[PDB]
């Protein structure tokens, strides 16, 4: 589930991180991706 | 006498650069013998994300992005000189890394 | 250092022990309560990595074969940890129900209970939510009125927060036979938020009181307003005089003035 | 040996406060239980026993005793049951009734070890 | 009753820190039950 919101949805199970892509998104600044193009 | 080599990684290229000359300008105004900033290519890691996020409109899509810059740099000093720089050129966002082998 | 006879065979009791579900625990892990060192052992079979199964059905094993010390220790180091371990990394931030009956096994020995979960969680940041879960647990549980006596007069010592509130509130509702001296730390807790206009106040004295203290204080004057001196009752109305609730006030006040000294 | 009120008194307080520790053992089968297994500290009989079968069995081990059996004797049954915590429950205003104990053993101290040692040391004599 | 336990709850870790100075040992197989090592070869056997 997403470590962050108690959702068995929407999981980024990619390099361990387990964020959901809707939280991931939010959490995408703290983590280092920034918007570049 | 140590010959040591040292890796920076760092995705802001004027922290980076900024470390990187200060290691060469200190290393060479105590006479060091070295090879100097030698410059890998940036990968610019990419990440594919739908425009789409409720299931609302077509399907069309987009890209996010990361630069990611690193340098090395190789020396000859002892253990004291090592540890004093390594100690001094500590800096948030850059990643120093010093190797002592030269297998 | 251990023998490598332990170190392979409990590695190997400790990756059965993280998926066990059901039918009967590993004989290895059964005799560590016989063991004059136990905790030796049980680091072993690795007591983060368990499932949730595993520490219900350790806990009641240890806890029903262990003395209250070494019933202390246990549910100190391993299942007051798992507990804030799996309140905290969770996202709900919920407590599964098997680390939960867990707990209520733990509660079967209240001083081991008491001194090895509750005081060590209170004094190591217990926030809202781990007090909301343990305050139900202690809600839940039968205590043995000496234990419960006990508790509660060290709960009452504890600097104040709204979740010890909570506590003493709960334990305030059990409405058993507390000795003398208990309900005189209760009568000193409700006297330390006072005013002294004589020149020595903390913070106590001009706080924001929740309405779990006025509850609790309401619970208390409700049982033992028999047990408390005419002294002590002239303190809490006094308490009641400044640190009164709209509604509570007057009835924590009725409470004391209906009541016969000892 | 010949019993006095002091002695009986002070064991039955000594019951009271090391039933608390958690140190007790009450009943007939659970004290002999305690005796055999060598956990028994302090050994509490009462001298009004109807049936004096199993007294007659702990009797001849009371006149022949080992070196980690100490005894004492009380005066009766349903009071012995009372410091147990089961016979009576009764503080200055509240009260609850049980039934009464035969012989009970204190396997923990705690709150009464110089009380249990004192009244095992003046049954020496 | 009371006195003897309020200064085991409100001073655990001192009566814990007494208990650990004084009632510690290092793991000793001969000291545990001598039947258990009976039982580490009952359970590895399968
Ligand atoms: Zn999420």
């Amino acid at each position: 589930q997403c470590r962050v919101c108690s959702s068995h949805t929407g999981l980024i199970r990619k390099y361990g991180l387990n964020i959901c892509r809707q939280c991931f998104r939010e959490k995408a600044n703290d983590i280092g991706f920034n918007k570049f193009r | 006498i140590i010959k040591i080599r040292i890796t920076l990684t760092s995705t802001k290229v004027k922290q980076l650069e900024n470390v990187s000359s200060n290691i060469v300008k200190n290393a060479e105004q105590h006479n060091l013998v070295k090879k100097g900033p030698v410059r890998l290519p940036t990968k610019v890691l990419k990440i594919s994300t739908r425009k789409t996020p409720n299931g609302e409109g077509s399907k069309t899509w987009e890209t996010y992005e990361m630069r990611i810059h690193k340098r090395y740099i190789d020396l000859e000093a002892p253990v004291q000189i090592v540890k004093r720089i390594t100690q001094i050129t500590i800096e948030p966002g850059v990643d120093v890394e010093v190797v002592v082998a030269s297998n | 250092a251990l023998p490598e006879k332990v170190i392979k065979a409990y590695t190997t009791v400790g990756s059965i022990l993280k998926t066990w579900t059901h039918g009967k625990l590993p004989k290895l892990f059964k005799v560590i309560p016989s063991l004059r060192n136990w905790q030796d052992v049980i680091y072993v079979t690795n007591p983060e990595e368990w499932s949730p199964h595993v520490v219900y059905e350790a806990t009641k094993l240890f806890v029903s074969n262990l003395t209250a010390k070494e019933s202390q220790k246990f549910i100190n180091l391993i299942l007051l940890e798992r507990f804030r371990d799996n309140i905290e990394t969770s996202e709900d931030h919920s407590l599964n129900y098997h680390i939960y009956r867990a707990v209520k096994k733990s509660l079967y020995k209240p001083s081991a209970f008491f001194k090895g979960f509750l005081f060590p969680l209170v004094e190591t940041g217990c926030n809202v939510r781990e007090a909301t879960i343990a305050g139900s647990v202690l809600a839940k549980v039968s205590v043995p009125a000496l234990h419960s006596s006990a508790a509660l007069s060290y709960l009452l010592r504890l600097p104040f927060s709204p979740p010890t509130t909570v506590f003493i509130k709960i334990l305030l509702d059990k409405k058993y036979a507390l000795p003398y001296q208990t309900v005189d730390d209760c009568v000193y807790y409700f006297m330390r938020f006072r005013i002294l206009d004589d020149g020595s106040n903390g913070e106590d004295a001009t706080r924001v009181l929740p309405v779990i203290w006025h509850k609790a204080f309401l619970t208390f004057a409700q049982r033992y307003k028999n047990d408390i001196t005419q002294d002590q009752r002239d303190f809490l109305l006094e308490t009641v005089r400044q640190r009164g609730h709209k509604d509570i006030g007057p009835e924590i006040r009725r409470e004391l003035l209906a009541g016969a000294s000892r | 040996q010949t019993a006095e009120v002091t002695i009986e008194d002070a064991l039955k307080v000594v019951l009271r406060t090391a039933l608390v520790h958690d140190g007790l053992a009450r009943g007939l089968r659970e004290s002999t239980k305690a005796l055999t297994r060598g956990e028994a500290l302090l050994v509490v009989l009462v001298s009004s026993v109807t049936e004096a079968n199993i007294i007659k069995l702990v009797e001849g081990l009371a006149n022949d005793p080992e070196n980690k059996v100490p005894l004492i004797k009380v005066a009766d049954a349903k009071q012995l049951g009372e410091w147990a915590g089961l016979g009576k429950i009764d503080r200055e205003g509240n009260a609850r009734k049980v039934v009464g104990a035969s012989v009970v053993v204190v396997k923990n101290w705690g709150a009464e070890t110089d009380e249990l040692s004192m009244i095992m040391e003046h049954f020496s004599q | 009753q009371y006195d003897q336990i309020i200064n085991g709850y409100e001073n655990y870790e001192e009566e814990l820190e007494e208990d650990e100075e004084q009632n510690y040992q290092p793991f000793d197989m001969s000291a545990e039950r001598s039947d258990f090592e009976s039982m580490l070869d009952d359970f590895l056997d399968n």
